[PDB]
């Protein structure tokens, strides 16, 4: 793990589209590092024209930071490539996002795999906080699976690399972020909060049915995501505290890490469930 | 200490008012 590697528009190969989003489309590809006769499997994301347009020197900077994230639970930017469009290169993640994944195994996932992912995700965010970096878009759909036992937060820096100039994940945003577009490690803890809920409810859509536009209000009124079925009061409670109105009263990642680590140490005492290696995303990468 | 949901149907939300921690004052 080192700094940012700049590629030439002929050092990688787009093999096949895996799926386009709103920030751009992604392909399965190979990396032919000029020099060595080695070819490593990556993932190429070709962003779309940005409204604001940050010159090739600034874009180039944010990319370094994204390239400097060194932690087992936070995808790092391997290589960038500027041409008439920008393309980001990163190590490909076999199983896809942790969201589709938990939905696709709602009866195969045990108390231990959840608690663990919780701890790992905390771990990662705690790192991003140590480096005075705010994610702004944590969410189960942004946690990729390397293996059912190792997950990592992704997309760090991609959002802000285009939409911090003046859509929005309202249901993952903390009150302040919604009302004033305020983002901090404490606002992330809010999101962490939802992310844990998505997991505990095997991929249920949060505030499902309620329009986004209505969220700020119900939120101010004292409304929160419900206690998931499999959650004892102990677990839910922590999910709730990440949704306090006063950011400063929300648990700190280092605290979270410690909590879930403890529970992970007696899973069946905090999560009650009745009682994998696959995902249709994996079927597309084979 | 689980949720006694009437047929697992887990409701859109859960309220915490009046506790002022989750209830903003306008």
């Amino acid at each position: 793990m080192a700094l940012l590697r700049i590629l030439k528009e002929t050092e990688f190969k787009k093999i096949k589209v895996l799926g386009s989003g709103a920030f751009g489309t992604v392909y399965k590809g190979l990396w032919i590092p000029e020099g060595e006769k080695v070819k490593i499997p990556v993932a190429i994301k070709e962003l779309r024209e940005a409204t604001s347009p940050k010159a090739n020197k600034e874009i180039l900077d944010e990319a370094y930071v994204m390239a400097s994230v060194d932690n087992p639970h936070v995808c790092r930017l391997l290589g960038i490539c500027l041409t008439s469009t920008v393309q980001l290169i990163t190590q490909l993640m076999p199983f896809g996002c942790l969201l589709d994944y938990v939905r696709e195994h709602k009866d195969n996932i045990g108390s231990q795999y959840l608690l663990n992912w919780c701890v790992q995700i905390a771990e990662g965010m705690n790192y991003l906080e140590d480096r005075r970096l705010v994610h702004r878009d944590l969410a189960a759909r942004n946690v990729l699976v390397k293996t059912p036992q190792h997950v990592k937060i992704t997309d760090f820096g991609l959002a802000k690399l285009l939409g911090a100039e003046e859509k929005v994940p309202i249901k993952w945003m903390a009150l302040e972020s919604i009302l004033h577009r305020i983002y901090t490690h404490q606002s992330d803890v809010w999101s962490y909060g939802v992310t844990v809920w998505e997991l505990m409810t095997f991929g249920s859509k949060p505030y499902d049915g309620i329009p986004a536009s209505e969220i700020s209000s119900i939120l101010e009124k004292g409304e929160r995501l419900p206690q998931p079925p499999i959650c004892t009061i102990d677990v839910y409670m922590i999910m709730v505290k990440c949704w306090m109105i006063d950011a400063d009263s929300r648990p700190k990642f280092r605290e979270l890490i410690i909590e879930f680590s403890k529970m992970a140490r007696d899973p069946q005492r905090y999560l009650v469930i009745q009682g994998p290696t696959d995902s249709n995303f994996y079927r597309a990468l084979m | 200490s689980l949720p006694s949901y009437l047929n697992g149907v887990m409701p859109p939300t859960q309220s915490f008012a009046p506790d002022p921690k989750y209830v903003s004052s306008k």
